[PDB]
């Protein structure tokens, strides 16, 4: 049910927890790097411009 | 003929404006292109690829 | 340092007028007319047609027998409402209208405290002989946009996305002010333009409150 | 905070032992009852490590010295 | 419609057949949301049966991708038509030429870097106008089956379930036309002797605006269907 | 393809300006004077930079 | 529908004195702009202060020009004396003069004191001096003032930086109430000139803005 409470205890266990963000024709080992998550309100994932 | 159906309006024939910044209220230091563009939303919804 | 005042109010149209502030000091007539226009571009407070219950239709995506429109098309009319209810913050209009012809704003049976200012607004066209519309419009009042999948039932009543924002295009211009012996003072002039249901020194002056209130952090 | 390992790659000169030596004493701090021994600033385990490393004050050699005091110290607790 | 077009704009639009094109000219008599009457001029009548002509518009329906075509009318009561023009737009068509998008003031510059690559800056008034607003129209299906132990059945009788989970249907078993559900509500109740009842899929929203009974010889009827 | 275009516009030079031969006294100044609308980001002032 | 969130200082985070950095969060969406410009423009461009106009040297009368014994060039004894932080009591223009000799540096604290007229940095450097025969005398004419006034706009003319503010830059990043979607955390950096408090310039930007909002606000 999405509680207001459950978003703080989210944004306490994405604090320092990175997540792998991969490209699918993954040619060499640079299209699989690791990064730590923000949270946005939206459906997609918002990507550094310099990676 | 671009530029004569602008002239037939009062619009600058070079298709290009002064735009302001809307949260600074200052200009951007050039013409810049304005205009109608017709936009496309493609089917590639993402609340059907997330 | 010297201040600004309301020295004139153009009201040209029904719709959009011009305010005019003088004297202003140097570097301040860009200031005071940029944060005014973001101000009243972002919060203004008006009223907004909100949830519609028509007779005889459930959802949305149907028809009704009788009328020109879809039932969307009715909601995108009424959603295009501009209603200036003065006393209470949620009103209902009650809509009653039979036979050929339009349906325009001014067929809302609308109470005391409500002022519909654009009573050629169409809505909806009937265009058969026995044929009626009975509608029932709650108008309330908001701020900004709060669209209708974020608010918060029975399977009549239908919901319009709610744009609470009477002002529609704000502009300013800055000029060198007429003052007896004295330069390098402007006057800001705001045009601006509503939909009607608000008025432009009301407006000035809730920008200003707004500014003043949001400054009163130190 | 952390965002750059740097540091700790220059302490422990390998940074495949590096992971190791950080898994071994961020598990320390979260399945056992040891304390950082660095002022936490809300950080997680993995982290906190990390800074020890950095700080100087934890490698292989010294987590391997603690173990095997404490683990003398239990046994002669046991009696 | 596009303000910049091409002028085979008015040809697609036609000759795809989404519009209700007119058969035989005449007088628009009656143009109701879902139907258009043309009362056809005697100088193209036949002879015997006169009559009139009847368009029924195809109102919201789905297409195979599960978008909403939509015909509404593009003429008013009491207006002269000819032959082979349009007498309702169909979907994205705008007075029976195609008009697949929106014209949009358009701006090119950068702007902070939020149309770095390729990536589009769109106006808040963009999404308040509901001008890229679309309608996506999906069918789920239930189908009873006579298995073992008995057949299953369309009752509303849901074991392990509570009030507010058969609040949406109606005391027949199928949810009312007209109720906006949400992911995990309820649809159509079927139950397995021993419940294999359809529900929302997860995460997909809308208003249930068409429900569509099929019934075999044999089966008597519900009074839904 | 934008960072780079904006380092590019910021550090040029044109041959005149709103302020050419003022000599500034530190990078602070120099964004003092550009954000005020005193000088353009193309002058050709002398700065003293440690 | 008139309540909006008042934002309150997060934290006032000064590194080195007058180069503070304060956040006030959880502005109303789109708001930390029109603050952080508002602010900005005011700070930068509009803001009381005393700062030295112009200076007359004994012994050149010309900007492109030399005189013996002085390491710096005159057009570095403007730049020196441009960064001079000074402030001054209820006169609105006063003179000082420098009138020192012998091989070192020519700092803040060899001026006449002219009473109330305060220095904040002793320790300013305007000229170093090369030969023990070699004498520098001038004087600095200080003028309050308003924002910055280049020489161009207007007997040695020095651009008058009258505004303490030397940097003001405001960023504005991303900040959430229990529920809010998104709204505005106002972060403003401001460096000033050591005659007046980072934290006291932004409340006296604060409240000339205010000042300003008075003939047309509604008291509530």
């Amino acid at each position: 049910r999405e509680e207001a409470v459950v978003w703080d205890i989210l944004d306490e266990v994405i604090r320092e927890h990175p997540v792998l963000l991969n490209r699918a024709p993954t040619l060499h080992r640079l299209g699989i790097q690791a990064f730590e998550p923000v949270l946005i309100e939206g459906k997609a994932i918002q990507l550094h411009p310099l990676v | 003929e671009i530029k004569e159906l602008l002239k037939l309006g009062d619009l600058p024939t070079s298709g290009q404006i002064r735009l302001y910044d809307g949260r600074t209220g200052e200009q951007f230091e050039r013409p810049v292109t304005v205009g109608y563009m017709y936009m496309l939303k493609l089917n590639h919804l993402v609340d059907d690829k997330m | 340092f010297l201040k600004p005042r309301l020295v004139d109010i153009e009201q040209v149209s029904s719709t959009h007028a011009k305010v005019t502030l003088e004297p202003l000091e140097r570097g301040f007539g860009h200031t005071l007319g940029n944060a005014l226009r973001r101000i009243l571009l972002s919060s203004m407070p008006g009223c907004a047609v909100t949830e519609v219950e028509i007779d005889g239709v459930l959802h949305e995506y149907s028809t009704k027998e009788g009328v020109q429109e879809d039932i969307l098309e009715i909601l995108l009319n009424l959603k295009g409402l501009a209603v200036r209810v003065q006393g209470k913050d949620e009103v209902i209009l009650t809509l009653n209208k039979s036979g050929i012809g339009p349906v325009t704003a001014a067929d809302i049976t609308h109470d005391g405290d409500v002022e519909i200012v654009k009573p050629q607004h169409v809505i909806c066209h009937l265009t058969d002989e026995n044929a009626s519309i009975s509608m029932r419009i709650k108008v309330q009042r908001g701020r900004g946009y709060v669209p209708a999948s974020t608010r918060i039932r029975p399977i009549g009543r239908l919901l319009v996305d709610a744009c609470y924002s009477p002002v529609e295009r704000i502009a300013y211009n800055v000029e060198a002010a007429r003052v007896e012996q004295r330069t390098d003072l402007d006057k800001l002039v705001i045009e601006m333009e509503t939909n009607g249901t608000i008025d432009p020194e009301e407006a000035i002056r809730r920008a200003a409150t707004i500014l003043a209130e949001q400054l009163e952090a130190f | 905070a952390r965002v750059t390992v740097q540091d700790a790659v220059e302490k422990i000169g390998n940074r495949f032992d590096l992971v190791l030596v950080a898994a071994r004493r961020a598990r320390q701090m979260q399945v056992g009852g040891k304390d950082p021994l660095v002022p936490e600033e809300n950080d997680k385990t993995t982290v906190i490590a990390l800074r020890e490393i950095e700080e100087g004050l934890i490698n292989n050699q010294i987590l391997d010295v603690r173990e095997r005091q404490e683990q003398q110290e239990q046994e002669a607790a046991e009696l | 419609k596009p303000l910049v077009g091409t002028g085979m704009e008015r040809a697609v639009a036609v000759d795809s057949g989404v519009t209700a094109v007119a058969k035989r000219g005449g007088v628009v008599q009656y143009v109701d949301a879902s139907r258009i009457v043309i009362k056809v001029n005697e100088d193209e009548m036949y002879p015997g049966e006169a009559g009139i002509d009847i368009y029924n518009l195809t109102k919201y329906t789905r297409s195979n991708q599960n978008t909403c075509i939509n015909q509404m009318p593009c003429v008013s009561l009491g207006e002269p038509v000819e032959r082979g023009d349009v007498l309702a737009d169909g979907p994205s068509t705008d007075l029976g030429e195609l008009a697949l998008g929106q014209n949009m003031r358009v701006a090119f510059m950068p702007w902070n870097g939020y149309n770095f690559e390729d990536s589009i800056l769109v106006s808040e008034r963009v999404v308040q106008e509901d001008r890229f607003t679309t309608i996506h129209i999906q069918e789920l299906a239930c189908v009873s089956r006579d298995t073992k132990l008995g057949p299953e059945e369309i009752t509303a009788d849901i074991p392990n379930v509570g009030e507010a989970a058969l609040s949406k249907l109606d005391e027949s078993g199928i949810v009312y036309i007209g109720a906006e559900v949400t992911g995990g509500d309820i649809l159509v109740g079927k139950v397995t002797p021993k419940d294999s009842s359809l529900r929302v899929p997860n995460g997909v929203s809308g208003t249930v605006i068409d429900v569509q009974v099929f019934t075999r010889d044999g089966v008597e009827k519900d009074k839904r269907a | 393809q934008d960072v780079v275009l904006g380092l590019y516009y910021m550090t040029r030079d044109c041959v005149n300006a709103k302020g050419e031969g003022m000599v500034l006294t530190g990078p602070k100044e120099a964004e003092r004077l550009y954000r005020s609308g005193l000088a353009s980001l193309h002058a050709r002032v002398k700065v003293r930079i440690t």
